[PDB]
């Protein structure tokens, strides 16, 4: 990111991939709180967490 | 119509040690990684025939040690031998990396990658197998590094007790610490193919930097000979080292039996970590001293992006080479303070070390570089 | 003078219908040649597999001779007055046009009157043209982009009236006779599905008075009473290949349904295939190429060349890229075409959607330059739109065109689609229909 | 009004994100709801012979 | 891949070798390598060495420090 | 201070060590791309003198020799013969770097 990624050309290209970057960010997350079985995002569930889990 | 052109098995053997193009000038510093080589399958070798009578319960660990190097034949050859291999095998890893820092070898990038993966690997190896003797240093050793990895918020305390198994170092520690100290090396010969591969498919480096394919030699029989002589030498301080000072680099507080009660007045590991832990003691922060250790190690993962020449070794570069030798005096200053006690002036002197180290590696080498390229008239 | 009035300057196409539901349509110029064509909407899918040849074997039968100027006379006719003479028909069209001088306007309309009406038909010359066909196939066997089309209509059109040739095999060139000749022309040949279209030194008065006197009875009664329908055709996903090594290139085509002629976004399609353009091996250009598959093509060795396509039919079409290339780089070539259109789907920024945009003004006004093109236009304008677009219209309709609506549409039509694939020459690494279909979406987006 | 797969596949399985973001809340639902039903059946073959019958009668 | 015969182009070079059993093993040993030596530490000595006389004072001085601190303070 | 910063820039010439393994400072560049693309646009008898003066400065470098004294690379004779090629690929590489922004 020295000088050639500053253009119009790349910024457009950021701002199209916000939504896929920011769509995998929450499949990261939603994944992370599943697979690691975090208590402080599960209690606030309306299902999972009669397990406590 | 030959085998050595055909065989598929003899092929990647002709093409990685008998017809492989090499470099005509490349000095007795690349022997080294080839000598690391040998160095991991001797420490395999002794590793294996110190497998047969150890065993990794904490009643019989100490015991065991003794019983090898007392009742089995040659045991005490063995297990010294294999000690001293590990300190020369980190003897020819640091001289290794200083080669691969100073002629610029981190070009390669993918190679550099898998070195300091295969760096990581070894000082985890090294660690984990001077906790298995069971002295009093390598339990101490032990609760000393695995409670201070414990300072990461909220996650350091069930990752320390998930390690341990339970809450400190005790027989499951010290079981699957035997376990991961045995599959560990095999995982580095496998990333030393990978390595050699990466290697292999651009060609290796001379010491001028230019480039070598106008003047290249196969590598057999010359760098095989070569390669033969500096094993021998390698056999020869290694035989020393084992036959006649076999405490120079040791402790003797590792020769009593580990005790919970009583803690040692001084806590130290091994020279190869020393440097490392004096900046782990340099900076009066717990997260901040284990991330001091982290980045430690990585920015030497971090220096390909830190080439601001258009010079490739520092044979033409005298002022970064003063500035290089500066830097390994400055890592001789580190492992010497690793080693002393926390009292003065030792803490103002590792405190000065430790900036100077990163002050070396991260902001003064660049300047360096764009300076010589302003001098020989190349930069703007 | 900038380009909106230049194209507002273009002169109006004017539009009449004779009584029997002829269409009439002329396009005034400057010039002292003129360009006069019948257009009939009768091509090989309205053929019911029993006389899959009839427009190829009627266009050749066409100008050998009439009830009125019989054998080679209407040929003098239009020789001696310098006249060219012509003829084409494709799945779903047929065309007969004259190019001639100003002056012979109505001796012109006459020939093309009587040609499409009293057609003069005798066994000699069916049997003739047959001969003449068959051979005419097996030329048209060796040329190797032409059997690959062919292909590609035959497997993306399975079962439809579409995927029949305009040829037709072998057998009905060998079986069809004169009756089914004359079902033909009775059943096709009519005014509601007929167009006249002149272009150049054509005033529309003349060529409707001429009009009026020569094509006033053209039999558009439906005699049999039965109506001939238009179903739509049914896309198929699938492949064919034709392996055979001894062949130097190798030819693939890779395509998917269009939209139709009808869809304005169509449009949009053509500028995306402007920003993938194509290349032939002796291109001037060389690596510094606008599109990125051609200079990769070109940096790389790959392909002899490619050239994309959207051939469009009533309601569907073939959207898609053919390219020639040695057997060693196909699967390679084949990466890069499906990379392109992904790109498309994800990734079309504004500066190739205006190259794209550019270049599709230049390429749709410069086609129109000419009397020949500019009367083609018009007779399959009339034909499909039921109208003849202005050039203004196009204008607009590409300047609407930005990067967000041309990934809308290319992932509409590119994105997580079936392709057809057909094949032809060493297609060997040219890979399963599961790795291409694999290629039409991004497991990163 | 298209069928439920047709609108299932143009809003979730058309992007491999959202499908694979579909793919996870469904693993968590699935866990939750096949763990229930699960112990409910081995509950179910039991009755009488599990800790969780019978820790009433010696809890206090 | 990156075999013999296809590493560079190379024109107009004439290379001349021995046989081994023609020559010496060790031709003019020392009095052509302790000038080479000596010329190689000239070359290299006044940037290699500085920086390790500083921390050997360095050193020396920090172990009279520990020394005087251990010592008594009347 | 014109002749202090020049009598300095030999001095580094001379200290840098090149010039004693009768090397040019074009040639201690490093081959990256645009280098190589600068190697490649040379002219056949320049790329034959460089070649030659590379296998000779390794040849040197394999036997830890240095050449004599009068056959080192003086400083006035040193040619910077690389130097208009390499401003032709870093414009170009600039060019298409700034039109690929836009
Ligand atoms: C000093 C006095 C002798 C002298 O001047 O000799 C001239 C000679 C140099 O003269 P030159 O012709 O200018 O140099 C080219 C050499 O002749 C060409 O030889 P070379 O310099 O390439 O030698 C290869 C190198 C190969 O080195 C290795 O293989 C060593 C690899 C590393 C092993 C581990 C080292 C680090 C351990 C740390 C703990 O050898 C050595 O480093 C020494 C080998 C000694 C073998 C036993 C001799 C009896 O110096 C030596 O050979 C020095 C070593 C012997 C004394
Ligand atoms: C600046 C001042 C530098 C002073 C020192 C250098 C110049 C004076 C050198 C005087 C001669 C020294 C010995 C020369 C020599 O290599 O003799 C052995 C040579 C060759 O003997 P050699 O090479 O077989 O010696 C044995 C070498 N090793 C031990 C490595 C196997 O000549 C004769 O023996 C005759
Ligand atoms: C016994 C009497 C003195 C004998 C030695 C006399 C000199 C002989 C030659 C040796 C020169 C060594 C020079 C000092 C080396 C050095 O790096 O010192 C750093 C030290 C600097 O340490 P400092 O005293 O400034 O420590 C504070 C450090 N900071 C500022 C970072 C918080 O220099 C001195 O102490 C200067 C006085 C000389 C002390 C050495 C006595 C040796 C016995
Ligand atoms: C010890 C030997 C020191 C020595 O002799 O240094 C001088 C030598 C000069 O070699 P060079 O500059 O290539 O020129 C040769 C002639 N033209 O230079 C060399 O031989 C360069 C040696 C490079 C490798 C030195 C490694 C020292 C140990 C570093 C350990 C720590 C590495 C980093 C860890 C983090
Ligand atoms: C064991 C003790 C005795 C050792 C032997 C002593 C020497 C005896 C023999 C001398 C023979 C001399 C022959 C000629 C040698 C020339 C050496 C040379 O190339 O010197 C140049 C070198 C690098 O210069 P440069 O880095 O550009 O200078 C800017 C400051 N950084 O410049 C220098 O090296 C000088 C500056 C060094 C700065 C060091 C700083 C340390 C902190
Ligand atoms: C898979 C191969 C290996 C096996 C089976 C193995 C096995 C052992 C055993 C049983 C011990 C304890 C006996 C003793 O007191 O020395 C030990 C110690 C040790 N090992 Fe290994 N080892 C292997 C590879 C390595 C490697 C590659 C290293 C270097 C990183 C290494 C470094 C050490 C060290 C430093 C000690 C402590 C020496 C001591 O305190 O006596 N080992 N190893
Ligand atoms: C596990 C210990 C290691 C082994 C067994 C090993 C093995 C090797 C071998 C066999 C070679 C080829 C021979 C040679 O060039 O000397 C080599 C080269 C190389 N290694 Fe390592 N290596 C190790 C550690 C490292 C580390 C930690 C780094 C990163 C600093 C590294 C970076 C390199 C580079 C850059 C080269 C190529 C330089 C050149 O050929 O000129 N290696 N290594």
């Amino acid at each position: 990111m020295l000088s050639r990624f500053l253009g119009p050309r790349y910024r457009e290209l950021a701002r199209n991939w916000i939504p896929t970057a920011g769509m995998w960010g929450t499949v990261g997350a939603v994944g992370l709180v599943w697979a690691t079985d975090w208590r402080l995002i599960l209690d606030w569930v309306p299902y999972i967490n009669g397990k406590f889990k | 119509t030959n085998m050595r052109k055909t065989h598929p098995l003899f092929k990647i053997i002709n093409h990685s040690f008998i017809d492989l193009p090499a470099p005509s000038n490349i000095s007795s510093w690349w022997n080294f990684g080839s000598l690391l080589g040998v160095c991991l399958m001797v420490q395999i070798i002794t590793g294996l025939f110190l497998a047969m009578h150890y065993t990794s319960d904490t009643m019989t660990a100490f015991s065991s040690v003794t019983h090898i190097c007392r009742d089995v034949n040659y045991g005490w050859l063995i297990r010294y031998m294999h000690a001293n291999g590990a300190s020369m095998f980190f003897i020819c890893l640091f001289l290794h990396v200083g080669r691969g820092l100073y002629y610029g070898s981190y070009t390669f990038m993918e190679t550099w990658n898998i070195g300091v993966l295969l760096l990581f690997a070894v000082m985890a190896t090294a660690f984990m197998g001077y906790v298995l003797p069971w002295g009093q240093m390598s339990f101490w050793g032990a609760t000393v590094i695995t409670n201070l990895l414990s300072a990461i918020p909220y996650i350091g305390t069930t990752l320390v007790e998930w390690i341990w198994g339970g809450f400190s170092v005790d027989k499951a520690t010290l079981t699957r610490f035997f376990a991961f100290h045995f599959i560990l090396p095999f995982i580095i010969a496998a990333l030393a193919i990978v390595h050699l591969l990466f290697l292999h498919e651009t060609g290796s480096n001379n010491p001028t930097g230019l480039n070598s394919d106008a003047d290249k030699i196969p590598f057999h029989p010359y760098y095989t000979i070569k390669d033969i002589l500096g094993i021998l030498i390698m056999f020869l301080i290694l035989m020393t080292l084992v036959l006649f000072f076999p405490d120079m680099l040791g402790d003797p507080d590792n020769y009593m039996p580990a005790n919970p009660l009583n803690t040692p007045p001084h806590i130290k590991p091994e020279w190869y970590f020393l440097f490392a832990y004096a900046i782990l003691r340099s900076i009066p922060n717990k997260l901040g001293g284990v991330l001091a250790l982290i980045l430690s190690i990585l920015i030497l993962a971090l220096m390909p992006f830190l080439h601001t020449s258009k010079q490739r070794s520092l044979m033409f570069r005298p002022i970064t080479q003063i500035l290089y030798w500066i830097l390994v005096a400055n890592l001789l200053i580190l492992t010497w303070i690793g080693g002393q006690p926390v009292e003065h002036p030792f803490i103002i002197i590792g405190q000065l070390a430790s900036i100077s180290y990163f002050s070396i590696i991260l902001i003064l080498m660049p300047i360096s570089g764009i300076i010589e390229d302003k001098m020989l008239k190349l930069y703007p | 003078a900038t380009f909106a009035q230049a194209l507002q300057s273009v002169p109006e196409t004017q539009v009449s219908i004779l009584d029997n539901g002829l269409r009439v349509a002329s396009e005034q110029s400057s010039h002292a040649t003129c360009t006069v064509g019948v257009w009939i909407d009768a091509g090989s899918r309205y053929e019911t597999e029993k006389n899959n040849g009839a427009g190829y074997f009627l266009e050749h039968l066409a100008f050998k001779g009439t009830k009125n100027r019989p054998g080679n006379a209407l040929e003098k006719e239009v020789e001696s007055i310098g006249a060219h003479l012509n003829a084409y028909s494709t799945r779903e069209h047929t065309a007969y046009l004259i190019k001639a001088l100003s002056k012979d306007l109505p001796k012109v309309v006459e020939l093309l009157a009587d040609i499409v009406q009293n057609s003069s038909l005798e066994d000699s010359q069916i049997e003739k043209e047959r001969d003449v066909i068959l051979r005419e196939m097996q030329e048209n066997d060796a040329s190797m982009q032409n059997v690959v089309f062919d292909y590609l209509h035959a497997t993306a059109f399975q079962g439809t009236p579409l995927a029949q040739a305009v040829e037709g095999p072998s057998e009905n060139v060998r079986r069809l006779s004169r009756t089914d000749l004359t079902d033909y022309l009775n059943r096709h040949y009519k005014a509601p599905r007929m167009v006249l279209a002149a272009a150049g030194g054509v005033e529309h008065q003349q060529l409707l008075d001429l009009a009026q006197k020569h094509l006033s009875s053209v039999s558009r009664v439906y005699e049999e009473d039965a109506v001939p329908g238009l179903t739509p055709c049914r896309f198929t996903g699938s492949e064919i290949r034709h392996r055979d090594d001894a062949l130097p290139l190798a030819h693939v085509a890779i395509a998917v349904e269009g939209p139709g002629w009808a869809n304005p976004d169509n449009v949009t399609l053509q500028v995306a295939n402007a920003i993938i353009g194509h290349y032939d091996c002796t291109y001037g250009g060389g690596v510094h190429l606008s599109s990125p598959l051609a200079s990769v093509a070109v940096a790389n060795k790959l392909c002899q060349s490619f050239q994309t396509f959207n051939i469009s039919y009533s309601d569907t079409g073939l959207l898609g890229a053919h390219f020639v290339c040695d057997a060693m780089s196909i699967d390679d070539m084949v990466f890069f075409l499906q990379g392109q259109w992904m790109r498309l789907c994800t990734s079309a920024t504004e500066s190739e959607v205006t190259r794209g945009k550019n270049i599709l003004r230049n390429a749709l006004v410069s086609h129109l330059d000419g009397t020949t093109p500019v009367c083609e236009d018009i007779g399959r304008s009339l034909l499909t739109y039921g109208r003849r677009i202005p050039l203004a219209e196009w204008e607009s309709r590409i300047q609407e065109v930005d990067a967000q609506m041309l990934r809308d549409i290319c992932s509409k039509y590119f994105y997580d689609q079936c392709p057809a694939v057909a094949g032809y020459g060493p297609i060997e690494q040219l890979p399963d229909y599961n790795r291409i279909r694999s290629g039409m979406f991004w497991l990163r987006f | 009004s298209p069928t439920i797969p047709s609108r299932l596949y143009s809003l979730l399985f058309r992007r491999t994100s959202t499908f694979a973001l579909t793919i996870a809340v469904g693993a968590l639902f699935f866990e939750r709801a096949f763990d229930q039903g699960a112990d409910a059946i081995y509950e179910h073959i039991n009755e009488g012979k599990l800790w969780k019958h019978i820790k009433h009668k010696y809890e206090n | 891949g990156r075999e013999f015969g296809n590493l560079a182009r190379i024109r107009h070079v004439i290379s001349y070798s021995l046989s081994p059993f023609e020559q010496r093993a060790f031709p003019s040993y020392f009095s052509k390598g302790i000038p080479n030596v000596l010329r190689r530490t000239r070359e290299r000595i006044l940037r290699v060495a500085p920086p390790f006389v500083v921390v050997y004072l360095i050193y020396t001085w920090g172990n009279q420090e520990f020394e005087q601190s251990k010592r008594k303070n009347p | 201070s014109s002749k202090w910063l020049d009598g300095f820039r030999k001095w580094y010439y001379n200290a840098a060590g090149f010039n004693k393994l009768g090397l040019m400072r074009d040639d201690t560049l490093h081959e990256t791309e645009d280098v190589k693309e600068a190697i490649r646009r040379l002219p056949e008898d320049l790329y034959n003198d460089r070649m030659f003066r590379i296998k000779r400065a390794l040849d040197l470098t394999m036997r830890h020799q240095i050449l004599p004294k009068d056959q080192w690379t003086k400083y006035e004779e040193d040619k910077f013969y690389l130097e208009p090629y390499l401003k032709e690929v870093i414009r170009e590489r600039k060019e298409r770097e700034e039109w690929a922004k836009k």
